[PDB]
């Protein structure tokens, strides 16, 4: 079957080492000099779209009224040719229709 | 710090943003403990995107809340990690407010 | 709803229901919207809102709501005085609490239609709201509304003779200054008097940041009246353009007397230059782009020439020498014949810069000056507030670019409007 | 004027706007419409107001100081609102929130 061998590509990935220390290395408060084998850089070289992009709606209640908003994400991967990996993110909150001032923009959390 | 007896001066004026622009500092071991788990379901998501998964039950765990006040500690002051392995930006506007962050791995 | 849209030669307006009380939680707005090349008057006949103030108000804008500058917030029962307009667009918003409410508003607008022309002191142009002073002395027989120039009443005093007092005039609208006169003051009870010998002028966009005029390096200080009897007039070397002007004395011979006149135009009044509507509002914020921002979450609002409290600044502020630009779509074909460049608020501003334009997208033409030798490059600013303006031949286009190619050691940084016709 | 009446007893539930007319009375847009009401605890407007604030949406609490620019007010005991500073008491503030209440849809 072809969807079967499809399936085991996909899941032959993901316990991939890289995809568990990515998020270890991301939270320590130095850990800069982070050794990577060649061949995991490879095997993530393999399996990562150099885009994506989406967007998702939710719902907040302010008291009697509510309001709805569009995060988007988008997200890129890439390896250098040094086998260097790397990953970066960016995520933001608007209107879903665009607004000044509104309780997703400013939610003015007391903190 | 902010320039509190600058910005705090009057009871009937404030400069907009003065709240997310001085709110305090989050304790440090919260703000690494959110950025694990968004680096975390983020590299997910993007995996399987990149197999074609729709992967709803990822991005459905996404906390606005906790990624809200990362976005104003990284406005307050942007941090980079320990040739660095990590960036961290947020962004601020009238009609938006954004994070942007990235994390490196080197194969040396 | 509420929100009536007008235009016809003359008409009414006032708050629903006149002379009876106005609806509550109302937030109605109004606008006067006209022909090409014809005034605005507004005159106002009834005001009496139930109380700077916090529960109902009347705002005026010299624009769209919350685009164009801020004419005033009226409230109480200080009836707002006549407000002329050239700007082409005039706009009204009524704002009412849940629980209290008055007379209300009436009033009647009209329409109508060398740079040496009286802006109106002398005959009320400049109506009582608009004067005012750092304080009065405590005898009130000096107040700062009898300053008309012939007025045969005492002039302003402070309540003590020192360098800081001021006296301030509002002209409401964007007006060009040329020349400056004054007169001393006898006092008519007690023959003994006070007069002004020497004074300086402060000149501002806003109200909030200022700028002092100077002539060369140093700071200026005008020659002022020899003694009470007559007038003295003195006269700019090149026209200022302004919204608030405040004269502050420096030396006085036997105590501070001002009587004063300031003489004037409209920038509307060369031969055809009307403002295309970066400042009223009327190019709408998907018109405006860059070459670069500051951050990802750039705002084109900040473009505008005094609708915007921060100017706009490029990603890196010492970019490569003519390598950004700021770009207006006119939305028309129209013709361009100059700009208003001003400084952005760091504290920085365009020194020199060029104007490119076309008809269309992926075309660029240049304004060459008249000589084959290079294109053109404009003289900017000096200043972070004071606007500049600058002028060429007639140039039809319809997209217009800016870019700066020199500009003061904090970077570039911006705010602009395009003077066209047709 | 803004009362002439007393329309209460007790205060009115589930109620959405408040203003306050005299030092010594407080009107409310109720569901059922407006109330006029007064304690003869003259410090009471302040609780039950606080009582009331999770109503407020935030362009009407905009509407009011409105030179605050969208930030956090605050009530003083006598009545009057200004900006909240950030220091102020938490349970003092209307247009402050301790999380943004949060629920995702489907696309
Ligand atoms: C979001 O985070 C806050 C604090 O960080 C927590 O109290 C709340 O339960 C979280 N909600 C979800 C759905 O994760
Ligand atoms: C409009 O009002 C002005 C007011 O001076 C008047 O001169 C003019 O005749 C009026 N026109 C009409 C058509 O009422
Ligand atoms: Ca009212």
């Amino acid at each position: 079957s072809t969807w079967v061998k499809k399936v085991i590509w996909y899941l032959s990935g993901r316990n991939q080492t890289i995809l568990q220390r990515m998020p270890q290395t991301a939270s320590k408060p130095s850990d800069g000099n982070v050794q990577i084998s060649v061949e995991d850089a490879k095997i993530f070289g393999a399996h990562m779209v150099p885009k994506q992009t989406k967007l998702l709606r939710f719902v907040v209640n302010d008291g009697t009224r509510y309001q709805m908003c569009v995060m988007k994400l988008e997200s890129w991967a890439h390896v250098f040719r040094d086998y260097s990996v790397s990953f970066q993110v960016r995520l933001t909150f608007t209107e879903a229709n665009n607004q000044t001032y509104t309780f997703c923009t400013h939610p003015n959390l007391i903190v | 710090q902010c320039q509190r007896e600058t910005a705090e001066k009057n009871d009937y004026y404030r400069v907009p943003h003065y709240w997310d622009a001085c709110s305090r500092a989050l304790p440090d071991q919260t703000r690494y403990k959110y950025v694990e788990q968004l680096v975390d379901l983020t590299l997910n998501y993007h995996y399987d995107a990149s197999h074609g998964l729709d992967n709803f039950d990822v991005l459905k765990r996404i906390n606005v809340t906790e990624v809200s006040l990362l976005i104003s500690d990284f406005r307050r002051q942007n941090r980079r990690g320990g040739r660095t392995t990590f960036n961290a930006a947020g962004s601020l506007a009238p009609h938006a407010r954004s994070l942007e962050f990235s994390v490196r791995l080197f194969a040396n | 709803d509420c929100s009536k849209n007008f235009t016809s030669p003359n008409g009414t307006i006032e708050s629903p229901g006149f002379p009876e009380k106005y609806p509550h939680n109302l937030d109605c707005t109004f606008t006067i919207l006209a022909k090409p090349k014809m005034e605005i008057i507004l005159q106002f006949l009834i005001f009496d809102l139930e109380h700077d103030c916090k529960y109902d108000w009347l705002d005026i804008w010299d624009g769209i709501p919350h685009v164009g500058p801020l004419i005033g917030k009226y409230c109480g029962t200080k009836t707002p005085s006549e407000l002329r307009s050239s700007t082409g667009i005039l706009s009204l918003t009524f704002h009412t609490d849940m629980a209290v409410a008055k007379d209300g508003f009436s009033a009647r607008y009209y329409l109508v239609h060398q740079c040496n022309v009286p802006l109106g002191m002398e005959s009320g142009r400049i109506a009582n709201e608009q004067i005012s002073a750092s304080s009065t002395y405590s005898d009130g027989r000096w107040t700062p509304q009898q300053s008309r120039l012939h007025g045969d009443d005492n002039g302003w005093t402070p309540n003590l003779d020192s360098n800081k007092e001021y006296l301030q005039v509002d002209l409401r609208f964007l007006t060009m200054l040329t020349a400056i006169a004054t007169q001393g003051a006898i006092s008519r009870e007690t023959q003994n008097g006070y007069y002004v010998k020497s004074y300086k002028l402060e000149v501002s966009t806003n109200g909030e940041d200022w700028m002092v005029y100077r002539h060369g390096k140093n700071h200026k200080v005008f020659q002022a009246n020899n003694d009470a009897t007559e007038v003295v007039l003195n006269k700019l070397h090149a026209p200022l353009l302004t919204r608030f002007v405040r004269i502050r004395p420096q030396t006085w011979h036997s105590g501070i007397a001002l009587r004063l006149e300031l003489f004037g135009c409209r920038v509307t009044d060369a031969p055809c230059s009307n403002m295309l509507g970066m400042l009223s509002g009327l190019i709408a914020d998907s018109q405006i782009s860059a070459s670069s921002t500051q951050e990802y979450l750039w705002s084109p609002s900040a473009a505008r020439l005094v609708s915007s409290r921060s100017g706009w600044f490029p990603r890196i502020p010492q970019a490569q020498p003519g390598e950004e630009w700021l770009q207006v779509d006119l939305g028309t074909p129209k013709t361009v014949k100059g700009v208003i460049i001003q400084g952005a608020r760091a504290r920085a501003f365009v020194r020199k810069f060029k104007v490119s334009y076309s008809l269309n997208g992926k075309d660029w033409e240049y304004i060459q000056d008249p000589r084959t030798q290079q294109p053109k490059l404009f003289e900017g600013n000096m200043h972070y507030d004071t606007p500049d303006i600058r002028r060429f031949d007639p140039i039809p286009a319809q997209y217009v670019r800016v870019y700066p190619e020199r500009w003061s050691p904090a970077g570039i940084g911006m705010r602009l409007e395009v003077l066209g016709c047709d | 004027e803004c009362c002439e009446f007393i329309n209460v007893n007790h205060p009115p539930e589930r109620c959405y706007d408040f203003k306050m007319c005299n030092r010594f009375t407080v009107a409310l847009r109720c569901p059922d419409g407006e109330v006029c009401y007064s304690p003869e605890k003259t410090a009471e407007i302040r609780g039950i107001v606080t009582t009331m604030t999770h109503s407020l949406t935030r362009q009407v609490v905009h509407n009011k100081l409105t030179s605050c620019n969208y930030n956090p007010l605050y009530l003083e005991a006598d009545g009057r609102i200004r900006c909240g500073k950030v220091n102020d008491k938490a349970q003092y503030l209307l247009g402050a929130a301790g999380s943004v209440p949060y629920r995702w849809i489907n696309l």
